[PDB]
């Protein structure tokens, strides 16, 4: 889910004020890369993106539960700690795969671990 | 239509309640947060029983005045009728809760005479206090509401 | 403490635990399994049910008599399950 | 130091793990059960 | 009848947090590292297991 | 209560011999009058203590002899005797001597067992007075151990073997002890109770302890009732039925009060339970005791009674029906009007009553409860549920019964209101619950059970994981793997796996699990296997000392049938992957690879080992010196198999 | 940058050392706001008050001009987050200015005010710290002459209220000896 | 004054109030709230002991001058391992000197 | 707010042969009024010595103050003594009398 | 009493708690502390016997730690003295400072 | 009938919306309020509004001394008895949850060696 | 009685939370006060129970003729935590002599 990644007000908004073709950098990872691996914040990442594409403010809420929660100029994703991404990690799995199965009219909690890690990753 | 239903309901106190939470019978007058014993507070003003500040009770006779004993007061102390009360009185006026000496914590340890609203009242120097609040007592000051066989003065430790 | 039933043998076949499997009863023996274990379901029902014959666990096999006890004739006594007196 | 002192058992902790009492309230009648 | 008490005193979540007496650490040997008072990452620090899966939760606060 | 003023008769009652009452002054002792006024009045009064700096004999006695091992600072009150040193001057010398008991409590195991058999052959001299009078008041002690309490049962015992026509006067004084022993949560302690009193009843006459115990049935506390209540069994198990009897048939009919009869039924239960299977011949007998008293009254006697008939029948285990016969016809009457436990103990009754009847009377009858078992599942009563859950059992496990009436009828109540996160957490409501399921997958078929329970091996809990688990497990080593369609096999699979790859604590009941699930699938697994020995092989990394041992297990149950499905590579794997562990430190893991390791020898054979003998066996014996169990059991068993 | 600072201030003893550390490194000089500002953040960030990192924010700015703006400015930085920072790290600051302005990297206060109107709670225990450190160097005579010459009025005034809040406010900090001549305009 | 406000208040003391120098203070504050704080109200001299611990033992220890059980512990590192592997480029770079891409671990998040 | 096993019985020991009576009622005698005391005059029993208060509590605060309290040279063993043991001595009667007095008096 | 005498069975345990296979009269001490544990007023009652009794006691073995300048004696004692020695010192200790035996000016004191 | 059904069935709207936990229905409200928030803040970060007065302050209730902490930290209602009736199941369950912290942290403590 | 006994299963198997048999309900704030002295009464119960919560509604079964309580009551929080910790804390009481039991419904 490449594309939602442009939901986020800070992106979008850029973008419609842009009054020439210009080409500019991010870091989607902020400072993950120093307590976690690449791949993983990868997986982060896509959680991120996805959860965006599915219920969209309802992620935001999980991204923004608390006012003291706040975000750096410099990153994309607020400051969180590993316990807080644990939580908020397994919240936007339930996002994800609640919504799924609810189009479908799958009860999701006999889905498979196979089925879950397709549906969260991408197309099965 | 005079009673409708012949039973309703209360939203009230029950007997077990009161009577298992105060029992010596059950019993009025439940300490406050504050009391405390007067010798501890005399420990934290750090002072040897030499300067430290004791409360002796004094007895005059209302009719003759001295001791019958002496009484030391050092947290609180339940005075009423003689058994439940364990500062026993003699006197035949004093209701079987006649009142209370609690030492309590203000700003310091000082003592407190509260009354227990006994039928007859107290007299504070020949000068009665309404009931149901605290009153601080000082030195010298004397005790017996008009039924009085007995007096009594309160002393600091001194000299 | 520790002393037979001696209720009179039926046709239940015996059953011993892990523990006791390969032991002959009477002559706490392993050698020459030969023939069979029988005690009457007064010492072997319900929570007895595939029980052990000694120590109160599960059965997992059946208790065979050495051939010790088979010329002595003592495998014709009553039902050899210890009871816990 | 008196602030410490109103700051101010291991062996109940290790003996107790020796045995136990084990019973409830129901039980404890037993104590006051005289000689016949 | 209020159950009172002088003062207030103290709490408890904390009244009863670190060991007890232990003793400082060892006569002082050298075998015993011990520096660091917490693991270094969350990986074991985090969670017991850092996947369980369901949506019990999920479809329960759902509605 | 206990504070209650006392006379000086009372007084002389409670010390022992040899102390005498003082008055120093009759002025001290109004001192001693006035002391509770002065206790309020010369407490308000001046004092205080103080001390002064002067320079300074100490006299003391632990129990010394020789040796005399030592005293609690409580037990001096029992054994201060011992410790004056008085000695050599006739009674008083053997209460004296028989301090021996000391030697029984506290010492070396030694000394306990010397002191044992020294007043083992002593009891005939001293008897059995002065014994219990110096015994009793310790297995009495409030701080009694563990340990020290199992011993004098144990003294009481080895004497009690020899003192026989002697103990007649004691028999009470000793039952008073000894029958809080019967209710313990200790099971060793209840056996061992059980025996003592069975051979105190022996020991002692019959009519020794029927005339001994009669004044404990209408005492006011029921504790006393029920603990003698199984004195009582215990006695008639020593004595047997018939020679008891009498005594029970009257006590049932005593007119005097209810408390009795509730006693003597209490006791008619628990000769139900202790004699259990034997109680066949007198029956009848008994039966036609208990009857009477259905219809009382007072309540609390019908309870207690329709429950011991329930007890009756259940050691009744199909036979004697007719012997309940008369019984039957109130007891179904009862079952419409009642509210609240007496129900439900009536449904115990009934419930352990329907197997032993015949299945044209128990067709009706059967359909008779079927209703208000249905209506009665709802109740919070834990009670309530454990029986009506037990009638389920025999009820719905009737032969007589069908199928598809239950399907529609109890299936989805029973897995509404009985699954559920309170039962679970218990234990005998765990079993139970097990065990009813199992019998209605019985009947009913396997998939259907299986079917609704699989979504719940992904419960977040571990116990309640625990209890689906081992009900699969029981489930498919009955009935079978056959019935199970595709798609639920894929649930079943995944299901296990994943409720193996979080395990809290070590057991058998997942691993069995598993073990049973896979050889009842048979080769149905096979398209599984790359996603079972994967993890298999992640898991055998993991965090050491928890997992390795369970993941090898699941190696070595699991070895037949990565066989003969003809999974070569995996054979490959597992041979060589194990063989690199047996350098492992932890023995309690390294016992687990040994055994997978012999798993896997007795499918493949001798030549086709992917890992050689020649490299194995000499790997294998330095192993030998390994100390801790595990490992020695499972290396000899391995370097036996490939030795013969 | 940010990271390389924090590394050149973590190896070094002293806080000449940090200095000529950092100096020697050359780093672009624009920068010289945030370097700062992260010297202020990073040891106040720290858990408790070290005198190492106040030192060293201040010899930064005697060898250039602008450091010591850069200071001053990083000084009001603060108002917006007087409020916002929980109440340890003003345990770090206001003694951490106050041994700046002790040393006399005073009048730059006068920019604080008192007023119920405006001040935060954290913002009142700030400042409060504040002087309990520096006058516990000044002793409260060497700061009864830098007050008596500061000119400083949001803190010191009309508004005879706010002259109770104020003179009041520091019998609370307890100094209260230079709150005179306020009490003499209140009468 | 966190006892004397709790005092006027009567309501106890939280953790929270007590969060700001939860680690600081020479006793270390947080030392009184010892479990076993009892046993060791009732040890004396534990400092001097400590000193003449170097007869009764052969080692020689170190640490002789306080104790953590009366004085706290005075000091916390965690900090030095963090900015430790800071300095060094980070994880990644550190473990690009050694065998780890040979273990074939997909992550180094779990190396126990 | 008291632990069960004690009882208004105290067994005290330590004592001196010559030991008064009056320094027994004297010291022990603070803590409430005494039910009465006994004192073994009998050859093991000498030293040793059981006192019974009106009150339970009495004997708490004793045993709570007089725990291992001075007399002469020694530290008197103070325990609360138990219950049972050796009573039958005595019988249970005499209760006739007194119920039919309480049945009499008061009518109930 | 139980508090003491825990305090100085910890200190013991202190000095091994590294704890390699240590030798034989070491493993005598081990198992006679884990004694004490068990049957605590067993090991108060021998204690005050011995300080009640017994004036002669057994040889004490001596070793120099080396501190590469001066050498620190080291003493070694049976098990059963050290327990009873151990106990007599948190005692003298406690009893000490409850009564304010030492002026402030001796410092290797426990407040600071 | 209209006004008499509309008793008993408004009554199950009325002990309906009562049952469950009154106090719980409003927190649930709350969130509610989050979404509102959501349209207008699609990504909040600092000194936007909410958080500057946010940051900008750091119907009987009972009086008396002090309720014991709960674990769900709920002050009594008005006219509360002022009594401690408990099990103390929640303290001794409220200290053991806290113990098991220094638990793990005195079991790590053995991982270096 | 057999409540604790299930706490105690509870808390030393490490159950932690949610999987909390507590989580068995979620639905239901009132609560089951049986075995409750004879005596008591509306306002009484309240008082005591408000500890834990502010309860709502009550309807204590009291027999209709002879208008006595029949010794229980079905009680109504405004919270449900407050059931929770009410069942899981107040329970196993002495209330007048008399042990109270508590359960949800
Ligand atoms: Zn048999
Ligand atoms: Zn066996
Ligand atoms: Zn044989």
């Amino acid at each position: 889910p490449f594309q939602a990644c442009l939901k986020v007000e800070k992106f979008g908004d850029l973008i419609l004020k842009a009054t020439e073709p210009q080409m500019v950098l991010f870091n989607l990872y902020d400072d993950w890369l120093k307590t976690i691996s690449s791949y993983t914040a990868f997986s982060r990442l896509i959680l991120i993106l996805r959860a965006l594409h599915v219920n969209n403010d309802r992620a935001k809420v999980i991204l923004k539960p608390d006012k003291t929660t706040i975000t750096e100029p410099h990153h994309i994703w607020p400051t969180l700690t590993d316990e807080e991404w644990i939580k908020v990690e397994v919240q936007l799995k339930d996002l994800i795969l609640a919504d799924y199965g609810k189009k479908n009219n799958v009860n999701v909690a006999s889905l498979t671990q196979s089925e879950i890690r397709d549906i969260i990753l991408g197309m099965e | 239509n005079l009673q409708a239903q012949e039973e309703e309901r209360e939203f009230y106190n029950a007997r077990r309640r009161e009577h298992r939470q105060r029992n010596d019978p059950g019993g009025n007058n439940k300490e406050k947060e504050v009391p405390a014993k007067e010798k501890p507070s005399f420990e934290l003003s750090g002072a040897l029983l030499e300067d430290t500040n004791t409360f002796r009770g004094v007895v005059i006779k209302y009719s003759e005045p001295k001791r019958w004993r002496l009484y030391p007061f050092k947290s609180a102390y339940l005075l009423g009728r003689h058994p439940i009360d364990h500062p026993s009185c003699s006197k035949q006026h004093a209701v079987f809760q006649y009142r209370l000496v609690e030492y309590t914590r203000a700003d310091r340890v000082k003592p407190y005479i509260i009354d227990l609203g006994s039928g007859n009242g107290t007299f504070l120097n020949n000068k009665r206090i309404e009931p149901q609040r605290y009153y601080e007592l000082k030195e010298k000051d004397v005790l017996k509401e008009i039924d009085d066989e007995d007096e009594e003065e309160e002393e600091e430790v001194s000299d | 403490d520790l002393i037979f039933c001696r209720k009179q043998a039926g046709v239940a076949i015996g059953r011993l635990c892990e523990k006791c499997d390969g032991k002959c009863v009477i002559c706490d023996s392993y050698v020459r399994p030969c023939t069979l274990v029988r005690i009457c379901d007064e010492c072997n029902y319900g929570s007895y049910q595939g029980r052990c014959v000694i120590c109160g666990g599960p059965g997992v096999s059946d208790a065979y008599y050495c051939k010790e006890c088979t010329i002595q004739e003592k495998d014709r006594d009553g039902c050899p399950k210890i009871v816990n007196l | 130091p008196g602030y410490h002192a109103p700051v101010a058992d291991p062996f109940a902790e290790h003996r107790p793990p020796k045995i136990a009492d084990r019973e409830d309230e129901y039980k404890k009648h037993r104590r006051t059960m005289i000689i016949s | 009848n209020p159950r009172t008490s002088n003062e207030v005193q103290y709490d408890q979540r904390l009244f009863n947090q670190s060991k007890g007496m232990d003793s400082g650490f060892a006569g002082g040997e050298d075998e015993i590292y011990n520096v660091y008072d917490q693991a270094w990452r969350g990986g074991k620090d985090m969670a017991q297991s850092i996947y369980r899966p369901s949506k019990n939760l999920d479809k329960d606060m759902y509605g | 209560e206990r504070n209650r003023p006392l006379s000086d008769e009372e007084l002389d009652a409670m010390f022992p011999e040899g102390y005498k009452v003082l008055p120093p002054p009759a002025g001290y002792v109004p001192i001693r009058t006035p002391a509770r006024k002065l206790t309020a009045t010369p407490t308000p009064l001046g004092g205080m203590t103080g001390f002064h700096m002067q320079t300074e004999m100490k006299s003391v006695n632990d129990q010394p002899s020789g040796n005399l091992p030592f005293l609690k600072p409580d037990d001096i009150q029992y054994f201060d005797k011992l410790l004056v040193d008085v000695d050599e001057s006739e009674e008083q010398k053997e209460r004296k001597i028989m301090k021996l008991l000391l030697k029984i409590k506290n010492g070396t195991p030694p000394m306990r067992k010397a002191a044992l058999r020294q007043i083992t052959d002593k009891a005939r001299e001293f008897g059995a007075g002065p014994l219990f009078n110096q015994i009793l008041p310790l297995l009495m002690s409030p701080t009694l151990e563990d340990q020290e309490r199992h011993l004098l049962v144990k003294v009481i015992d080895r004497i009690l073997y020899k003192l026989d026509d002697l103990v007649r006067p004691y028999v009470h004084k000793i039952l008073v002890v000894i029958e809080p022993l019967l209710i313990d949560e200790d099971y060793y302690a209840r056996v061992e109770g059980r025996e003592i009193i069975s051979n105190l009843a022996k020991a002692a006459g019959l009519a020794t302890m029927i005339s001994t115990m009669r004044p404990d049935i209408d005492n006011m506390d029921e504790y006393v009732r029920n603990t003698t209540a199984r004195a009582f069994a215990v006695v008639a198990s020593a004595l047997g039925i018939p020679s008891l009897l009498p005594f029970l048939k009257a006590v049932c009919k005593s007119k005097k009060s209810w408390q009795a009869r509730h006693t003597g039924i209490k006791i008619v239960q628990q000769i139900a339970i202790l004699m259990g299977c034997a109680i066949l011949p007198h029956l009848r007998s008994l039966v036609e005791i208990i009857e009477h008293g259905l219809v009382d009254e007072q309540q609390k006697v019908r309870t207690i009674s329709a429950l011991a008939i329930a007890a009756l029948a259940e050691a009744a285990t199909p036979y004697g029906i007719e012997s309940f016969d008369s019984v039957l016809k109130p007891l179904w009457k009862g079952i419409r009007q009642h509210r609240g436990k007496g129900l439900a103990a009536f449904l115990k009754a009934i419930g352990y009553l329907i197997p032993l009847m015949d299945a044209e009377y128990a067709n009706y009858y059967t359909r008779e409860v079927m209703l208000i078992l249905i209506r009665e599942f709802q109740s919070p009563d834990e009670e309530m549920k454990k029986i009506v859950l037990k009638v389920v059992k025999q009820c719905c496990g009737t032969d007589g019964v069908e199928a598809n009436y239950i399907k529609t009828e109890i299936l989805p109540p029973f897995f509404k209101h009985f699954w559920q996160h309170r039962m679970a957490l218990d234990r005998r409501n765990y079993r139970q619950l097990v065990d009813t399921t199992v019998e209605l997958a019985n009947k009913v078929g396997a998939a259907e059970i299986i079917s609704r329970i699989v979504d719940d091996l992904k419960d977040e809990a571990e116990q309640y994981r625990k209890m689906v688990m081992e009900t699969i497990e029981k489930i498919m080593g009955n009935l079978g793997a056959a019935d199970i369609d595709h798609k639920l096999e894929e649930q079943l699979i995944d299901g296990i796996l994943y409720a193996f790859q979080e395990q809290t604590t070590e057991d058998s009941v997942m691993l069995n699990g598993f073990g049973t699930v896979v050889n009842a699938l048979g080769k149905r697994v096979k398209p599984y296997l790359p996603q079972i020995c994967g993890t298999v092989l992640w898991r055998l990394n993991n965090k050491s000392a928890k997992v390795r041992q369970q993941a090898a297990d699941l190696i070595s149950r699991t070895a037949v049938v990565m066989k003969t499905c003809q999974e070569e590579k995996l054979m490959g794997h597992l041979g060589v992957v194990l063989y690199e562990y047996l350098g492992e430190e932890y023995p309690e893991v390294l016992g687990s690879i040994l055994g997978a390791l012999k798993a896997i020898v007795n499918v493949i054979g001798m030549h086709k080992m992917t890992p050689p003998i020649k490299d194995l066996l000499p790997r294998l014996t330095p192993i030998l010196k390994n100390r801790h169990e595990k490992v020695q059991e499972n290396c000899i068993d391995l370097v036996g198999r490939i030795a013969d | 940058f940010r990271r390389t600072i924090y590394l050149a201030i973590q190896s070094s003893l002293d806080f000449e050392e940090c200095a000529h550390k950092l100096l020697k490194m050359e780093f672009p000089e624009s920068q010289t706001k945030e370097l700062c500002n992260m010297i202020l953040d990073c040891c106040a960030q720290q858990r408790t008050y070290e005198k190492f990192f106040g030192l060293l924010a201040g010899r930064f700015c005697m060898l250039k001009k602008e450091y010591m703006e850069s200071f001053e400015g990083i000084f009001k930085e603060q108002y917006d987050t007087i409020h916002r920072l929980e109440t340890n790290k003003l345990r770090n600051v206001a003694k951490m200015f106050a041994h700046l302005l002790y040393t006399d990297s005073w009048s730059v206060l006068e920019c604080i005010k008192l007023s119920e109107e405006t001040t935060t709670s954290s913002s009142r225990i700030f400042v409060k710290i504040f002087f309990q450190e520096l006058c516990e160097y000044m002793g409260l005579p060497k700061l009864n002459a830098r007050l008596k010459d500061e000119t400083l009025q949001p803190f010191f005034e009309d508004n005879p209220r706010n002259t109770r809040f104020a003179i009041n406010f520091f019998t609370s900090i307890g100094l209260g000896g230079l709150t005179d001549e306020l009490r003499e305009h209140l009468k | 004054l966190k006892r004397q406000e709790a005092i006027a208040q009567n309501r106890r003391l939280t953790l929270e109030d007590l969060e700001d120098s939860w680690d600081r203070g020479i006793p270390r504050i947080n030392t009184l709230f010892q479990k076993d704080r009892h046993t060791l109200a009732y040890d004396k001299g534990w400092r001097v002991r400590t000193d003449f611990k170097q007869y009764q033992v052969l080692k020689q220890n170190p640490f002789w001058w306080t104790h953590q059980r009366h004085d706290g512990k005075l000091w916390n590192l965690n900090n030095y391992r963090t900015d430790m592997i800071q300095a060094l480029g980070g994880v990644e770079g550190i473990l690009e000197h050694t065998l780890f891409k040979g273990t074939y671990f997909p992550t180094w998040e779990g190396l126990f | 707010r008291l632990p069960p096993e004690v009882n208004r019985i105290l067994y005290i020991r330590n004592l001196p042969y010559k030991i008064t009576a009056e320094e027994m009622y004297d010291i022990f005698g603070k803590y409430g009024p005494i039910r009465q005391i006994r004192v073994g005059n009998t050859p093991e029993t000498r030293g040793t010595a059981y006192v019974v208060y009106e009150d339970i509590f009495d004997a708490k605060n004793a045993c709570d103050h007089l725990s291992g309290f001075n007399v002469c040279n020694r530290y008197l063993v103070v325990l609360y003594y138990n219950a049972n043991r050796a009573f039958q001595k005595m019988d249970t009667k005499k209760k006739e009398e007194q119920l039919k007095l309480l049945k009499e008096k008061y009518g109930i | 009493d139980t508090k003491l005498l825990i305090l100085a069975l910890e200190r013991l345990k202190e000095a091994y708690s590294v704890k390699s296979r240590l030798n034989q009269s070491q493993r005598e001490e081990l198992g006679l502390i884990e004694q004490a544990y068990d049957n605590p007023h067993e090991a108060l009652s021998r204690i005050k016997r011995h300080l009640l009794t017994q004036r002669a006691f057994k040889e004490v073995g001596i070793e120099f730690m080396d501190l590469y300048s001066h050498l620190v004696p080291v003493y070694d004692v049976e098990p059963l003295e050290k327990i009873t020695d151990a106990y007599l010192d948190q005692y003298l200790w406690y009893e000490a400072d409850k009564r304010r035996l030492f002026p402030p000016w001796i410092k290797p004191a426990d407040t600071e | 009938q209209r006004r008499k059904a509309e008793k008993d069935s408004e009554r199950d709207e009325l002990y309906a919306q009562w049952g469950k936990g009154l106090a719980q229905s409003r927190q649930q409200q709350q969130n509610v309020e989050d979404a509102m928030k959501e349209m207008q803040k699609p990504l909040a970060r600092y000194i936007d509004d909410e958080d500057l007065d946010r940051m900008l302050r750091e119907r009987p209730r009972y009086s008396g001394p002090a309720p014991p902490p709960n674990r769900f930290n709920i002050w009594p209602g008005y006219r509360w008895d002022g009594v401690d009736r408990s099990n103390g199941f929640e303290q001794k369950r409220f200290a053991r949850l806290a113990s098991k912290k220094a638990v793990e942290e005195l079991a790590y403590k053995w991982s270096v060696e | 009685k057999l409540i604790n006994e299930l706490n105690e299963r509870e808390v030393q198997l490490g159950v932690a939370d949610k999987v909390s048999w507590h989580s068995e309900y979620k639905d239901s704030a009132w609560i089951f006060l049986g075995g409750l002295p004879y005596e008591l009464t509306e306002g009484d119960i309240i008082c005591v129970f408000s500890q834990y919560g502010e309860i709502v509604n009550i309807n204590l079964v009291r027999d209709k003729k002879t208008g006595k309580s029949k010794g229980f009551c079905f009680l109504c929080y405004e919270d449900q935590r407050s059931t929770i910790l009410a069942v899981d804390n107040f329970n196993g009481i002495k209330i007048k002599g008399r042990t109270i039991r508590v359960d949800h419904v």
